[PDB]
């Protein structure tokens, strides 16, 4: 068991103390619903497993799996937590939107051929950014093997031409590497003296149905910290917050103040939270205001955060000519990002607050896209602008938040 | 449990222009009564027993017309709630709306503001029911359809839907229309899916009243790319691997269910609502209370209100309707029409198939087939009028002046056709194309280096050539883009004036190329290779070896060694400007 306390004044990352979430770890490769068993082998089944809930937003949110690796009745150090996303589009909007995001990239390739799933990995993995190559067909002939090898080592002479220089080609190699990135993915800088800003990611109520009067646990949210450190006791600050338009006007958001009544992670977490990790929070909400992912979205501050609710942004309409490393052996003009009409709908991934909205007016280096919810992260940040291609959310480009117009009721 | 309703009183499509310009489409009458009063009819004959009205154009019109109804009194059983907002125009923003207002609780209906029914689904309800008790939740939105023939004049080309749907448990696997398309195709996992079943159903006419779960509000909270409900469906029916969320259906045979779209919509419903085919729901019945339109249903369904003062010689052989106050003159000829209150016809008139709303005057004379006149209009003698004529808003038609087929008028210029008055008168190749249509984009777009770098890769991965494959592709493409800057000059001067911008502009992406020795002699390789292609204009292919050791991307040592190894290029980098180049790079070096 753990053995963490509330008396800290200025922890670290690689901190021994909390080994709860150290550091985060992103993985994008070709998969198609193989990186889950890779993390399952890697830490466990059935080890993330606190609430769970109807999978509302599948290829939208990405999750988190902790992995404490030991070494040596073994000793634990740091933990990783491995966040997977369904589609590496959205990974790679996800950490081409900021900073503190997909710190130790892990490009799980194939060994069976060279498809152009590998090479849209690359170019996510070239357009987010310590790569982490990995090859997961195991169990094959020693010459086709040493074949795939030598294929996958030209793409890896083509990836560190770009950014390549990981080396790792069931048990034994999963322990392999994870000896590999606990030895070469060096600790990243965190900023922990900032005010705590967990983005929501997931929200969840653990409440059950038909529960009694006086046990009753309203408002049991889950997302990501971006900085700071997050104690519980602490008055959380919803930027968002309830989004009402009954005024038959412009909505009011008001921010509903919560104080977090404990920290539940995974594990039995403590008192403190840190950042790097799906950090869940069960605060002194109602029920109905926090419901199964009804609070995703909304920037759970700490001390008061800057960042105002903002209706319509007007950015830096800046997209790319083709996709990104994503062309089959047609190419009839599908790799092909259109201009920005109007009334067209683009998911804007802030950060972690992927939201969607309609591109109201844009001249020729600016656009307008009006927000269908109210998103609070900056006024300069960069901010991404993704399309929906053939029912998948793919990006389109990036830019800069060059003025918003913002509102804060009370 | 009780049962909620969504009632869509604005339809967001631009087809009723410019009609919907003065009063929207869900105040039109059909029979002196709005389609507003015949949903919510049709509502309370259902038997839901709270609504929920969304209208965002002339929204306080529609509040105004619907307040002094009977729906709106304390005694009605089913109970509305006015929402008024100028935010949302779509419907999934209506269904977004409702699920951040949370307002629905379970098996909610959804239908337009300008539906036309009869029909009883508690069959279909209880159907919806016991399949989201049996799969836990799999089934989402029941679709209701009508059994009908395509031949018939209801369902038009531009709104008729073909579907391909199960045989035994009536789900929903294809769903499209037949907007200009004269050979269907219907995918092959349907049969893969489902080896039991399968059924292509084109008999079928959408009234749009698909009763639905309130998790399609968290589907389209999900997807903001959901616009409205035919393109939610034609996205749900593909992406089948991720929230399956399957879609029944009901059919309808005995009852009557529609929407008005078009004009052509509007004729046949009203023709329908005429000849009694959405009974209960009948024009002398009067089912919303109103003294104004209280009615008499004679033999040949001629329905006549109240205070007519019907002349001699006039005749009335098949469907006509006539408003209270309608004054009509002698020998007149009205058939298959709709007339409304307070009215003024003339004399030695025939009205065929059309449709007169209140407050018009007709004077004698005149010819009218297959039209529409709307509220407060006024006809002079001498006319005739010709079908699908369109007249909104008090538009006069002078004497002596026929209109064509195809005519709409009205008081706004741009939106009709006219305005009227008084007066009527007035491997490699491909990788290098696509190479050189992204540089010619960030030429003309004016991007910056780390988009172009980025681009450059993307390429670089989807072809999947080599390093030095690329760099000499990217190489040809420089020389290439300044060889097609000038058409045919066939001279030195324009093409190093077109590649030293390009190459001063462009330096940090051929920096970024070409990074090694053994990619700067590939370089220039590919520099002698261009220069061999185009010796027209060899006399700058000196001036690009004093450029590349300017803007840092060949070095003096990759220079030398390049001019150091020689045949054809040889003799070309033998040349006065070649030496006179390397001597002036040997001076500049040291």
């Amino acid at each position: 068991l753990t053995t963490l306390d509330v008396t800290k004044l200025t922890p670290l990352s690689h901190e021994v103390i909390s080994r709860q979430a150290t550091i985060n770890i992103g993985t994008i490769g070709h998969v198609a619903h193989g990186k889950s068993t890779v993390v399952k082998a890697i830490s466990g089944v059935h080890t993330v497993r606190f609430k769970n809930e109807l999978e509302r937003n599948i290829t939208i949110k990405l999750g988190y799996a902790n992995a404490k690796i030991y070494k040596l009745n073994f000793k634990l150090v740091r933990h990783v937590s491995f966040v997977d996303c369904p589609g590496h589009d959205i990974l790679m909007a996800t950490m081409l939107n900021g900073a503190a995001v997909m710190d130790a990239a892990l490009l799980l390739i194939a060994g069976n051929e060279s498809c152009p799933q590998p090479q849209t990995s690359e170019h996510l993995a070239a357009i987010e950014i310590h790569i982490l190559i990995l090859q997961n067909k195991i169990d094959l002939v020693k010459e086709s093997q040493a074949k795939e090898q030598y294929e996958q080592i030209l793409a890896f002479v083509q990836g560190t031409v770009a950014e390549g220089a990981p080396i790792i080609p069931l048990k034994y190699n999963i322990e392999v590497v994870c000896e590999y990135i606990v030895k070469k993915i060096p600790v990243p800088p965190r900023d922990f003296t900032s005010e705590p800003r967990l983005i929501v990611i997931r929200s969840f109520d653990v409440n059950k149905p038909g529960c009694e009067v006086d046990d009753l646990k309203g408002g049991v949210a889950g997302g990501s910290i971006l900085k700071g450190v997050l104690k519980v006791g602490q008055e959380i600050e919803v930027r968002p917050g309830i989004v009402s338009k009954a005024s038959e006007g412009k909505l009011m958001c008001k921010p509903k103040f919560s104080k977090i009544v404990s920290l539940f992670a995974e594990h039995n977490d403590l008192q403190y939270a840190a950042p790097g990790g799906l950090i869940g929070v069960g605060t002194k909400i109602d029920p109905t205001l926090c419901r199964a992912d009804r609070m995703v979205g909304q920037v759970l501050g700490a001390v008061g955060a800057l960042p105002e609710i903002f209706t319509e942004l007007e950015i830096s309409y800046f997209l790319l000519r083709r996709l990104l490393g994503v062309r089959t052996e047609g190419d009839k003009k599908a790799a092909k990002v259109q201009k920005l009409s109007k009334n067209e709908v683009l998911m804007v991934n802030i950060g972690s607050l992927s939201t969607g909205g309609r591109v109201s007016a844009v001249k020729a280096d600016l656009g307008k896209i009006v927000l269908t919810n109210p998103v609070c992260t900056e006024v300069g940040e960069k901010i991404a602008l993704s399309r929906r291609v053939e029912k998948h959310w793919r990006l389109i480009g990036w830019g800069q938040i060059r003025r918003g117009v913002t509102i804060k009721p009370t | 449990p009780p049962l909620q309703a969504v009632l869509v009183a604005d339809s967001f499509d631009r087809r009723f222009f410019p009609i919907s310009k003065d009063q929207p489409r869900v105040l039109l009458p059909l029979a002196n009564v709005a389609l507003i009063d015949y949903t919510l009819e049709f509502l309370t004959a259902t038997g839901v027993q709270e609504t929920f009205v969304f209208c965002c154009w002339k929204a306080a019109q529609i509040k105004e017309h619907l307040l002094k109804s009977k729906w709106c009194r304390p005694t009605s059983l089913n109970v509305v709630r006015i929402i008024t907002s100028e935010l949302y125009r779509s419907l999934g923003d209506v269904l977004r709306d409702v699920d951040a207002k949370a307002l629905v609780r379970s098996d909610f209906l959804l239908v337009y503001g300008d539906v036309i029914s009869n029909i009883n689904i508690t069959r279909a309800l209880e159907e919806h029911r016991l399949r989201r008790k049996l799969e836990k939740n799999v089934s989402v939105m029941t679709m209701i359809f009508k059994e009908s023939s395509p031949s018939h004049p209801t369902r038009c080309h531009e709104d008729n839907v073909v579907v391909a749907v199960d045989s035994t448990t009536n789900r929903v696997l294809h769903f499209q229309k037949t907007q200009g398309l004269r050979r269907f195709a219907f995918p092959l996992s349907l049969f893969q899916g489902s080896s039991d079943g399968v059924e292509v159903r084109y008999d079928l006419l959408d009234c749009h009243i698909s009763i639905c779960s309130p998790q399609v509000a968290q589907l389209f909270t999900d997807n903001f790319d959901y616009q409205t409900r035919d393109d939610f469906v034609r996205g749900l029916l593909v992406n089948e691997e991720i929230l399956g969320n399957q879609i029944h259906m009901h059919v309808t045979a005995k009852e009557y269910g529609a929407r008005v779209s078009n004009l052509h919509m509007y004729s046949a419903v009203c023709a329908d609502v005429i000849r009694r085919w959405v009974y209960p729901l009948t024009p002398e019945a009067n089912f919303t209370d109103s003294t104004t339109q209280s009615c008499t249903h004679s033999r040949h369904n001629i329905y006549r209100g109240p205070e007519v003062s019907l002349g001699h010689g006039s005749i009335l052989e098949e469907n006509v309707l006539l408003g209270s106050g309608t004054v009509i003159g002698s020998n007149c000829f009205i058939t298959n029409s709709v007339i409304g209150p307070g009215c003024h016809i003339g004399d030695n008139v025939v009205l065929d198939q059309t449709y007169l709303w209140q407050g018009v005057r007709v004077a004698a004379g005149a010819q009218i087939h297959q039209s529409l006149l709307c509220d407060n209009a006024e006809v002079k003698e001498r006319v005739t009028l010709k079908p699908r004529s369109v007249l909104t808003s008090q538009v006069v038609v002078g004497p002596n002046i026929t209109l064509p087929e195809g005519s709409v008028i009205s008081l706004h210029p741009p939106d009709a056709e006219e305005d009227e008055d008084d007066g009527e008168f007035s491997d490699i190749k491909v990788f290098q194309n696509e190479v050189l249509g992204t540089l010619q984009k960030g030429k003309e777009e004016n991007i910056s280096c780390d988009n172009l770098v980025l681009e450059i890769n993307s390429l670089k991965y989807a072809y999947n050539i080599s390093l030095k494959e690329v760099m000499q592709v990217l190489s040809h493409v420089v020389l290439e883009f300044p060889l097609q800057q000038m058409d045919s000059p066939l001279d030195s001067s324009r093409y190093c004036a077109l590649l030293l911008p390009l190459l001063k502009a462009w330096s940090p992406v051929f920096r970024n190329y070409i990074k090694r020795a053994a990619d700067h002699l590939e370089a220039l390789a590919a520099i002698e290779d261009f220069f061999l292609e185009h010796e027209a204009l060899g006399i700058s292919m000196a001036k690009v070896l004093m450029a590349f050791y300017q803007l840092e991307i060949l070095a003096g040592e990759t220079i030398l060694s390049w001019f150091s190894q020689r045949d054809k290029g040889q003799q070309l980098r033998k040349n006065q400007q070649l030496q006179r180049f390397i001597q002036w790079l040997k001076e500049a070096e040291e």
